[PDB]
């Protein structure tokens, strides 16, 4: 029964009458007959309503003649993205100049009217030798040395604290913040790549990580596991060319690699594999709800597989 | 909603119903023969030759041409000349397949020239459209001069971007960066349409091929399906999120097809009640600038150009890149094939109209 | 302008008060540009921190309040 | 091989009185193997060859944006540039080139 | 409302980028502002894309420079705003051309090439 079957195939292969490596073309009859009968008017859909109808020399009345419509333009919602305004380096130059100076003005009063510090002399290994308000100069010479040392050592240790601490801070803030960051796409830039082989472990790896990275909406489909197959990307500009430039520049696709497996680890010369990109567009509705990477064992099948975005089309079979 | 009328229109009106429903009723009669005689096999081998065919064109001339780019590229009806129209505004005409030319005519426009379609009538009264505001009939003749003008047609107030030729001949679709499109007159070159429908401009309009329907592609991607007769629409703007720079239609009413800025060519406007895309294709990495057919004369294949500097073919029933077609040094911006055969001549950035064979 | 009435005296103290919130949001392009500063304010939001910071600001823009204090 | 092609485009255009199929076969080169900048310049000194100049420019501004440290490039624009068009803006060019 | 003939004017996304981008040319001494500076730069050749003003005015004073931008093979916008473009480019003083420039060796490279291919697409 298997030997019949496949010797069915091959018969199939030789000349098939209609064969799913390119969709189908012959148009069925039947189906146009059924619509035709539907319509009833010898013309279509679009001028049946006209329905073989006359009035003085060939007018309508179900459908007006006379009047010419002017319908509701549909205005499109555009996102209000608030314009960055920038300054003149002049500007910017002020800006510092004038904040930082009422800053100043504010400790002059609050250290002078307020009291509440009041300013050390800035001791340094240098003024070390010339600063006498603290006391204990020369008198306890290797005292001060230690005291002046520890100034300026908690002078930069205070500058690295307070590194630390907006580093701390940002870190705080971002998790937060990509939390909160759920904004309403307006429109996304997709890219599909397909490939001849990525038995590559390290390949995959790639795609995957840097997917869940970025963001990245969309799958790497593939037929056979050896087999040629699709990879499809979809989001934000950037992130989609950071993703084509990893496919291209950074990943290579002919370089040889090893397969690790428990019999034994198989060395895998793959000259023949490379990568094209196919699409490179914008796309009106993401429908892929993450990265949903695959194999499958036919191309039907994958093409199913993509149709469960309604969009089978990114497939192209060469 | 909002609707006034005129005399003219009605008197037209009547005419494009009469025409384009006798057109329509032949049409599918042809399609009804078409299938009834039909097999699996031999039509099936032929379309496979086809795009075979389509795949192994190569780049035969390429001739250069003007200034600045080469907007429009179309050929006669006879298909014995072609003429182009560059941003300079010339529209130097050349004998289709030795691509020498034949005039140079710069007065005529001064803006950038849109689109140019030859009259479907064989007498070669050529209408060109321009940012300039207005199309121009030029009668052409082979022997005493290149070109002649008949008549402007000032209506628009913005630039245009396309103009056609309803399949009658007696009318002129004209479709531009304002609101509008207009359907003017062939004989007394007067207005008669202007279908405010896009909240920003019509960039292509396309009539089918029967005279019934005609798509108005805007720059809101929203491709409008207007019956002249009714003034009223079957739109779907869901194909496209960038603006729809071309609109075609296979030659058989059975389908529109809408070419994109978002480079994703939507083909539509089915027997399907519900109005979907039997396919969409993936046209060309940037931009798709012009999508025709070629089933006037032959059989119905997509080929489109882009901004990806190839142009390429799809079988219009798969809707599948045949093959693309490496030729052009820069953008391609119009592109026409040969009704007869095997012949496209296509125009760009690279400032030459080029030729495959 | 609803949310200029209630909580915004709308003078060039207050915008600068503004202004600095949103550097210490964490700003680098001029944070954002002011129509009647109720765009401006609809931009902090996502911060959601208004009120404290110019109630901070008058005492460093000028002293003049830490004075009245004082005295 | 662009010498290859050159001759071809040559043969084409001198031989035979048909610019436009040299100019064709130029193009397919040029699209066979885009990483080389000499086919652009073999086009570049095809479009000199015959009276077509400006075209010949764009060309060559065309090169320099996808190869600017080229030699040859800059080498043919040199040359557009002395035949005196602009006889101008010509020092700044060769400084320009100098410079690339 | 901005005028008809300044075309193709950059959508609002795109209009941000490009003086993104010009904010990064300034920086970086890639760019050069104003009419006539943006037309040497094209006589030059060293332009890569040009960045105009729709709300120039009178209009007629730039609409050489896109003449000019298409018979180079130069892509070219407006913006709306002249008064922003100025910003950007770090003029308090509206500015109504610009011009990004050639340098292979920049870091901004790949951003400029980004907005000239942007801006191609908008041009058809």
């Amino acid at each position: 029964l298997l030997d019949l079957s496949k010797f069915k195939i091959y018969y199939d292969n030789n000349h098939g009458y209609e064969w799913w490596d390119t969709a189908y073309l012959d148009e069925k009859g039947e189906l146009m007959e059924k619509y035709d009968m539907n319509g009833t008017s010898p013309a279509e859909e679009k001028l049946a309503e006209d329905i073989d109808e006359v009035d003085d020399d060939d007018d309508d009345e179900h459908p007006s003649i006379r009047y010419v419509a002017h319908p509701l333009p549909e205005k499109i919602n555009e996102a209000k993205v608030s314009i960055k305004a920038y300054l003149t380096q002049h500007e910017r130059k002020r800006l510092r100049r004038n904040r930082r100076k009422m800053a100043r003005e504010a400790r002059e009063i609050k250290i002078k009217l307020g009291l509440l510090p009041k300013p050390e002399p800035k001791v340094k290994l240098s003024n070390m030798m010339s600063v006498f308000e603290n006391d204990q100069n020369i008198t306890d010479p290797t005292a001060w040395e230690k005291v002046v040392k520890d100034q300026v050592d908690l002078r930069k240790r205070k500058h690295l604290e307070e590194n630390e601490r907006r580093h701390e801070d940002a870190i705080k803030r971002r998790k937060e913040a990509v939390n909160m960051n759920v904004e309403k796409p307006t429109v996304y830039h997709c890219k599909v790549f397909q490939f001849k082989n990525l038995q590559n472990p390290k390949i995959r790896f790639k795609l995957k990580m840097n997917s869940k990275e970025l963001s990245l909406k969309g799958l790497c489909l593939r037929i056979r596991d050896d087999g040629p197959g699709i990879i499809i990307v979809v989001g934000n500009e950037k992130s989609c060319k950071f993703y084509e430039n990893l496919v291209m520049k950074r990943i290579k696709w002919n370089e040889d690699f090893e397969l690790h497996t428990n019999t034994g680890d198989i060395k895998m010369d793959m000259h023949n594999n490379s990568i094209s990109k196919t699409w490179e567009g914008y796309l009106q509705d993401c429908k892929f709800k993450g990265w949903f990477m695959k194999v499958c064992n036919d191309q039907d099948s994958l093409l199913r597989t993509l149709g469960q975005f309604d969009s089978e089309h990114f497939y192209s079979p060469v | 909603f909002f609707t006034p009328a005129t005399s003219e229109l009605i008197f037209a009106r009547r005419f494009l119903i009469n025409y384009s429903l006798e057109r329509s009723r032949k049409r599918l009669q042809k399609e009804m023969e078409r299938h009834q005689k039909f097999n699996t096999r031999q039509e099936l081998l032929s379309r496979r030759t086809e795009l075979q065919r389509m795949a192994n064109l190569e780049l035969a001339g390429s001739q250069l041409v003007s200034t600045k780019p080469i907007s429009a590229v179309s050929l006669s009806t006879d298909d014995m000349v072609v003429a182009t129209g560059s941003w300079a505004g010339d529209l130097q005409v050349l004998n289709s397949q030795t691509l020498q030319p034949l005039t140079q005519k710069l007065d005529s426009h001064v803006g950038k020239i849109g689109a140019i379609d030859w009259h479907p009538d064989s007498n070669n009264q050529m209408i060109s459209c321009a940012e300039d505001g207005l199309i121009k009939n030029f009668q052409y003749s082979n022997e005493e001069g290149g070109l002649r003008l008949l008549g402007d047609l000032v209506g628009h107030e913005r630039r245009i971007s396309d103009v056609k030729y309803h399949p009658s001949g007696k009318f002129i679709g004209s479709a531009s960066h304002d609101m509008t499109w207009r359907l003017w007159d062939a004989s007394t070159h007067q207005e008669l349409l202007l279908q405010e429908g896009h909240d920003k401009g019509v960039f292509s309009l396309s009539f089918q091929c029967d005279g019934s329907l005609v798509c108005s592609g805007g720059m809101d991607s929203l491709s409008m399906l207007w019956d002249i007769r009714s003034g009223s629409k079957v739109m779907t703007l869901a194909g496209h999120s960038k603006p729809i720079y071309t609109v075609a239609w296979s030659p058989n009413g059975y389908q529109v097809a809408t070419g994109g800025g978002d480079g994703i060519i939507n083909v539509w406007d089915i027997r399907k009640r519900d109005e979907g895309q039997l396919n969409q294709i993936l046209a060309h990495r940037n931009i798709v600038t012009q999508v025709r057919f070629s089933k006037e004369d032959g059989g119905k294949k997509l080929v489109s150009c882009g901004y990806d500097n190839l142009i390429n073919v799809y079988s219009s029933d798969t809707w599948l890149k045949m093959g693309s077609l490496a030729g052009h040094t820069d953008k391609i911006i119009s592109l026409d094939i040969s009704n007869n055969s095997h012949f496209l001549v296509s125009g760009g950035w690279d400032r030459s109209i080029k030729l495959w064979n | 302008a609803k949310s200029t009435e209630n909580e915004i005296p709308n003078l060039i103290e207050k915008m600068v008060a503004k202004g600095l919130n949103d550097l210490v949001e964490q700003y680098k392009f001029r944070e954002t540009t002011h129509s009647k500063r109720e765009l401006d304010s609809g931009d902090d939001q996502p911060q959601s921190s208004e009120a404290k910071r110019t109630k901070f600001s008058n005492p460093a823009i000028p002293p003049v309040i830490d004075l009245e204090k004082i005295k | 091989c662009p010498l290859l092609w050159v001759s071809l485009s040559k043969i084409d255009e001198i031989d035979l009185k048909n610019p436009v199929r040299a100019r064709s076969i130029l193009d397919r080169g040029l699209l066979k193997n885009p990483d080389d900048v000499l086919f652009y310049i073999a086009k570049i000194q095809m479009e000199i060859r015959l009276g077509n100049l400006d075209q010949a420019e764009l060309l060559v501004t065309q090169a320099l944006q996808k190869f600017p440290s080229n030699a040859l490039l800059w080498v043919e624009q040199i040359k557009l540039f002395k035949h005196g068009n602009k006889s101008s803006l010509k020092k700044t060019i060769f400084q320009d080139a100098l410079r690339r | 409302a901005p005028n008809p003939k300044a075309f193709p004017l950059a959508d609002a996304a795109l209009t941000q980028q490009i003086l993104d981008v010009v904010q990064q040319a300034a920086n970086l001494r890639q760019l050069k502002k104003g009419a006539n500076e943006a037309t040497k730069t094209l006589n030059r050749g060293i332009s890569e894309f040009i960045i105009m003003a729709a709300d120039c005015e009178p209009i007629e004073i730039l609409l050489h420079l896109p003449l000019l931008c298409e018979d180079k093979n130069v892509p070219y916008v407006f913006v709306p705003s002249r008064v922003a473009l100025g910003r950007a480019c770090g003029v308090s003083r509206p500015v109504i051309a610009a011009s990004i420039t050639t340098n292979d060796a920049s870091a901004i490279k790949t951003q400029i090439y980004a907005v000239k291919d942007k801006i191609e697409t908008l041009l058809i």
